[PDB]
RNA sequence: GCGAGAGACCGAUAGCGAACAAGUACAGUGAUGGAAAGAUGAAAAGAACUUUGAAAAGAGAGUGAAAAAGUACGUGAAAUUG
RNA sequence: AAUAGGGUGAAGCCAGAGGAAACUCUGGUGGAGGCUCGUAGCGGUUCUGACGUGCAAAUCGAUCGUCGAAUUUGGGUAUAGG
RNA sequence: UGCUGUAAAGCUGGGUCGAACGGCCUCUAGUGCAGAUCUUGGUGGUAGUAGCAAAUAUUCAAAUGAGAACUUUGAAGACUGAAGUGGGGAAAGGUUCCAUGUCAACAGCAGUUGGACAUGGGUUAGUCGAUCCUAAGAGAUGGGGAAGCUCCGUUUCAACGUGCUUGAUUUUUCAGGCCAACCAUCGAAAGGGAAUCCGGUUAAAAUUCCGGAACUUGGAUAUGGAUUCUUCACGGCAACGUAACUGAAUGUGGAGACGUCGGCGUGAGCCCUGGGAGGAGUUAUCUUUUCUUCUUAACAGCUUAUCACCCUGGAAUUGGUUUAUCCGGAGAUGGGGUCUUAUGGCUGGAAGAGCGCGGUAAUUUUGCCGCGUCCGGUGCGCUUACGACGGUCCUUGAAAAUCCACAGGAAGGAAUAGUUUUCAUGCCAAGUCGUACUCAUAACCGCAGCAGGUCUCCAAGGUUAACAGCCUCUAGUUGAUAGAAUAAUGUAGAUAAGGGAAGUCGGCAAAAUAGAUCCGUAACUUCGGGAUAAGGAUUGGCUCUAAGGAUCGGUAACGAUCAACUUAGAACUGGUACGGACAAGGGGAAUCUGACUGUCUAAUUAAAACAUAGCAUUG
RNA sequence: UAACGAGAUUCCCACUGUCCCUAUCUACUAUCUAGCGAAACCACAGCCAAGGGAACGGGCUUGGCAGAAUCAGCGGGGAAAG
RNA sequence: AAACUUUCAACAACGGAUCUCUUGGUUCUCGCAUCGAUGAAGAACGCAGCGAAAUGCGAUACGUAAUAUGAAUUGCAGAUAUUCGUGAAUCAUCGAAUCUUUGAACGCACAUUGCGCCCUCUGGUAUUCCGGAGGGCAUGCCUGUUUGAGCGUCGU
């Protein structure tokens, strides 16, 4: 047989990053003297788009401690967050929506997004528009935080960890329908070649497990093993179940 | 419209001089001669191709300077200038 | 009607490439080369246009002299008017805010 | 093409300078075998390659 | 590679691809592919001159041992043709 | 870098009319859309037309699909034989 | 010419020819051809045969020449018809360009002609490009892999400056200080980017030469001006103005620098048009006539603007206002100012140039002279540039070189002295490579001078919705073997009584319909459509009528002057014609099937196949 | 399942040379000439009937017969060519 | 009976077999050890009185010097070229030189005849701007020199 599309994705020749247009990579400021020990006010210059992205990016203007130069930084939006608002980050920042806050320093219950999984790391949990990371509860003699992700999973994280007040911006995208394949044709054109998508039955033996027969049809289970190499996973990955979801989870 | 016609979009080289054996075989986006290998120190050759041998080795051009080295051996690399007789 | 060439080597209808057609003295419509339209320098806090300021291709501003280039006022070429005096009133206000919260701090301090 | 590189024209001006006849005066020498220039070449027929 | 001497070898469709301005001419974007083609006569003595023709050429003449050797040149088979 | 001329007439806006109210109706304006008729362009349905030792190793004539976008296209650049 | 041998073969007469060769005894082998769709070369029949038929089309005379359907000149008839058969370029070619000679081969007829052949000539730049910048990307370097060719890394786990500024000192040595986040390099003849125009000139070059007139960058440097005893200028309430009018490190901002569509406004070029002054044409008759010339560059100065802004003032009887509905106590309307100079005006450039006429010097190189070159109008016109606006996206539509400005306040500065070349004038210099020509029914690629293929700019009159089709002007071609005839069968195109799909697998092919105005329009429906559904009527020419505007001047509801093509109606009129050529839907009732727009088997399949939005599942 | 479709299909109206059933006209060929001038194919070749025969012969056997050189057409045969 | 066709013969064609040769090939043997950063092999472009190749050569360009030798070269032309001679011709010999642009290819770059920097001299009134001549600036590694870094570390 050939090589697989799955297979042919991971050279990156073709399935690279539409990069051109893209605003800057979105993450906190490196933790510094200022937010380990205090905080430190910037001021919001511009909310823009970031092609690639459904959330918009806060330009956050910041006073360099140490020598006499403006630092800019590339933040997510949260929704509310304004041109001309000042920002607060720190272990001392205020509970106020767009401040950059530890963990331990927000009470149970607050919202909070681009937070940090490991200290210092600027940011990797709920950054995507619409939404945010929960804090559940604190573990004050392990230093350690206790979370809800949008997934639904809860994790435990560092209390010196950081997070931004509020809920990303640009919530709501998914709920109307493209309607057409020119505007996903435009959604993909500055994301990366992944669309359209040729159903593996419609091909032939060479292209794909699921190829060929008299009619199109899987032949054999779509369920693939977690231990299967490539070029046999395509279909349901080690699915623990298939069907359509009825009842609770 | 495969032969005749596409024929006709011909008009971009893929091959212009190289430098180092002057053949148009210096490939443009490659930066590298399909025939000697150019700008690699080695010239290009394999064993299965005698014949490209043949036609670029010691011989084919002038060697101006090895053509009097067996000359110069013969009179055991002499230094110095030829004497007048009696 | 007579009909014209491209100056030069280049063929297509590009940017840098536009052509407006005039009459010569001798009679004959000829094309001739276009160079790029010049933007307005603007403020750098409001982005309007300034006032004041000759509208040139940035290797121009190195020809003409200086009071074509500036206004006379602080921050004249680089900021407007307005935003000139909205920084000088914000400065002003703040700096006697801190002395209010300086010496009511102070006070703070006292009474207890 | 009229815009060309130095490279260039120096190798066509080159290949001006091959494709003449033969000067008659050397089929007059003693013991002389060429009786014309073997390898012309026109413009249209067989190309330069460059 | 450099210098020599040889052969019950081949003799121009043979012998190296190449006996010759042969790795040439030429082809291919490229890697590469790659021919054909030796011999007038001892000597050019390579036909002065006249004539017909627009000319190429012809007819005389001339050189040569030979033009049944005329740079379409040693001999000059067969197919095919007058 | 390129893309005649028409048709239809989306939101928004103006005016008038009706109604107790909730609301509704009429005339304009406006100029939306992988909308539409149809050039250039791009494509290639049918004649199973021509041609079929061709003009051509895929062409020619008519007929035809589409024609403001998932549009057409130059140049540059990347991906290389299981 | 014969002889010998059953034969494989051997010998001999005659001719041709020119340098070596044979018998016998033995040795040895790359040793014997009719075939292998054998190999290479050569040659027939076919056969003077197939054929040399797309792209409207040629003709008379003269010249030249041995020779003319094919060359040149004149006359004419035509065509391309500005979306060109015109004028240029990019890629590619490479001398094909030009002049002179020239016809063996080539130009599938011919050839006196040629992109052929031969000999020469020809490509001139500070301002046009390259060169430089970065783009996707490519790729050296401390390094980490790999037996290794080499692979990987480029914000790369690295002691990574061939740093810079002054105070000067000459001693070519110093003395300091300031920083080193980033930065090898390559990557665009369409992206970014310092600066040139007009007239003339060659056989062939020109934004490159000549003449005139400028501009840019780099440097030097003098005069004039400006500034300072209130040291680093004044004026304006302000927006801001100006000939100038210190400003280190460092920091910050602007320009470079940016999609697409819609209508609106303005400019320019073109189109149209009145008068006048020249020239041509027509004149049976007419036409204040039909045609043609009347032009103005870069650059310099002054002036010129939508938008934006400032001052005044304080708004409901809400007003201002666009084709498009936004704006105003966060200050409207009103009044007065400021600014960008896109674009236009006047002047210089510049009439001296160019153009149109008229007269001459004369086989003459080349001129020489005079006169005119002027004043208006018009617009849903065409193209293009700019402007102010409006829409649109789960799409928001490069980077860097480079230049300027500000913030800062280091340092240095006047009293009879330093600036400052961001004010004026003057001085010097600008290297390298490309530059001819074709750009295509003959200069490129398709084996070729091949009906194929190959990116782009300019764009006249009439008809019209129209850049379609049809005719025409400028420009360009008149090329494609030709002559004589006009059987069959073809190919391409037409018409046909009566019938009207009976033909055929099948209405294949053809026909029929068609523009515009007015009327009228069903089921069904996702309420958007269906729809040009279906189905009717009208349309020429001429002579009239009515409506729809602009600018000035105080019940101005008015006068005066000007002006564009749309719309509606009526009379008359003809072989009942009239979207008169051109251009230009056939329609209806249903079934199967895919929702739709979109995509693929280059060269036998365009589909019901693929994609798609929507839906679900999985990690 | 509205809308859409160079998709497959049935019927109707209109329309017609598709047909009854053919005729006529034009251009370019073909044709004849001057010039120019290929290719496929080719064991040898080329009139029939029957026989026998590798069971369908141009040739063989027995008969019919049989007169140069040819031109335009033609598609029975050459179990024609590729 | 001609024409036509067929067969033979002669002569003439077409074509290049045959025969004769051979500065070539092919095999065997004998002898020798010598490429390159002191820039090779290879590439490009040039160079002659009249040359396109081949052959030779490098702006000192079908060659310069030197040694030997002793009258040519030659297709034509021509010495301010030569003959009992420092003398014609000569890749005869060869020990001195020249050796463009490149190439392992070395300042950087190279699809560019693109771009620096250092030293000496020199032109334009010039340490800086513009021009000319000559000479320099690659990488890995070795030995050494010099200037340095590290509370790695000794002593005072
Ligand atoms: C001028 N034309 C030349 C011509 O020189 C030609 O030469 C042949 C020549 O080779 C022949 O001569 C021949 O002689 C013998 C024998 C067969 O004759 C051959 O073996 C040999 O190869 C050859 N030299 C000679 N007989 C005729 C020329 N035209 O060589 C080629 C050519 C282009 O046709
Ligand atoms: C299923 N096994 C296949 C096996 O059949 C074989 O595949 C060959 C393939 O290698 C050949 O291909 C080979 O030769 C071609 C060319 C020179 O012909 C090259 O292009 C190619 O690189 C070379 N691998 C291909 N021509 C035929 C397959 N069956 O080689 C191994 C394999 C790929 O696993
Ligand atoms: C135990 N030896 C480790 C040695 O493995 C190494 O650690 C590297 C560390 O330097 C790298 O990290 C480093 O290099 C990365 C670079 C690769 O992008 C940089 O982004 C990063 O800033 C830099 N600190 C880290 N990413 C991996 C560790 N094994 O160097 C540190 C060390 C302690 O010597
Ligand atoms: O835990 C709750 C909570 C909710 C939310 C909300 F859902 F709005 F984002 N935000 C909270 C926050 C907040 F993130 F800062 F807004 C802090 C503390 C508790 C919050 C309750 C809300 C009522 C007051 C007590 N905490
Ligand atoms: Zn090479
Ligand atoms: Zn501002």
């Amino acid at each position: 047989g050939r090589v697989i599309r799955n297979q042919r994705k991971g050279a990156g020749s073709i399935f690279t990053s539409h990069t051109r247009l893209r605003k800057g990579a979105a993450k906190l400021r490196t933790l510094d003297y200022a937010e380990r020990h205090g905080y430190i006010r910037g001021v919001v210059k511009q909310i823009i788009h970031d092609p690639g992205r459904g959330a918009p990016l806060a330009k956050v203007a910041f006073r360099d401690p140490y020598k006499y130069k403006l630092r800019e930084e590339t933040f997510i939006a949260n929704e509310g967050v304004y041109t001309g608002q000042f920002i607060y980050a720190g272990k001392k920042a205020s509970l106020n929506v767009g401040n950059i806050l530890p963990l331990g320093a927000c009470p149970e219950g607050t919202i909070v997004s681009n937070v940090e999984e490991k200290v210092g790391d600027r940011g990797a949990l709920g950054r995507t528009s619409g939404n945010y990371v929960i804090i559940i509860g604190h573990n004050p003699d392990e230093n350690k935080t206790r979370v809800k992700l949008p997934s639904g999973a809860k994790k435990i994280i560092s209390s010196d960890a950081r997070g931004v007040i509020g809920v990303v911006a640009g919530g709501g995208r998914i709920d109307k329908p493209l309607l057409k394949a020119g505007r996903a044709f435009h959604k993909y054109k500055v994301k990366r070649n992944s669309w359209p998508k040729t159903r593996g039955v419609a091909m032939n033996p060479v292209d794909h497990p699921h190829g060929g027969g008299n009619h199109q049809h899987i032949g054999k289970a779509s369920t693939i093993s977690r231990g299967a190499v490539s070029g046999q996973k395509a279909g349901l990955i080690a699915a623990r179940r298939t069907g359509l979801l009825r009842g609770t989870q | 419209g495969k032969g005749t016609p596409s024929l006709g979009k011909r008009h971009n080289k893929s091959h212009t001089l190289c430098n180092r054996c002057g053949r148009r075989s210096f490939h443009v986006q490659k930066k590298t001669c399909s025939s000697c290998g150019y700008p690699a120190a080695k010239m290009r050759s394999h064993n299965w191709a005698l014949k490209a041998k043949r036609r670029r080795t010691t011989g084919t051009g002038r060697m101006a300077y090895l053509k009097h080295v067996t000359r110069r051996f013969k009179n055991g690399f002499q230094t110095g200038v030829a004497k007048a007789q009696t | 009607a007579q009909r014209v060439t491209y100056r030069r080597r280049n063929p297509y209808n590009t940017r840098s490439n536009k052509i407006k057609v005039v009459k010569t003295p001798g009679g004959k419509l000829v094309a001739q080369h276009v160079k790029k339209a010049a933007s307005r320098v603007k403020c750098g806090d409001c982005g309007s246009a300034l006032a004041g300021i000759s509208t040139l291709r940035p290797r121009q501003y190195a020809q003409v002299s200086k009071t074509h280039k500036t206004v006379q006022r602080a921050y004249g070429g680089s900021r407007c008017a307005n935003c000139v005096k909205e920084r000088i009133v914000r400065a002003f206000l703040i700096e006697e805010q801190k002395i209010v919260k300086r010496v009511l701090k102070e006070q703070q301090d006292k009474e207890k | 093409p009229s815009q060309k590189s130095f490279r260039t024209k120096q190798k066509l001006a080159k290949a001006q300078k091959q494709n003449r006849p033969l000067p008659q005066w050397i089929r007059l020498r003693t013991d002389n075998k060429i009786r014309y220039n073997a390898k012309r070449r026109h413009w249209r027929r067989t190309k330069l390659g460059i």
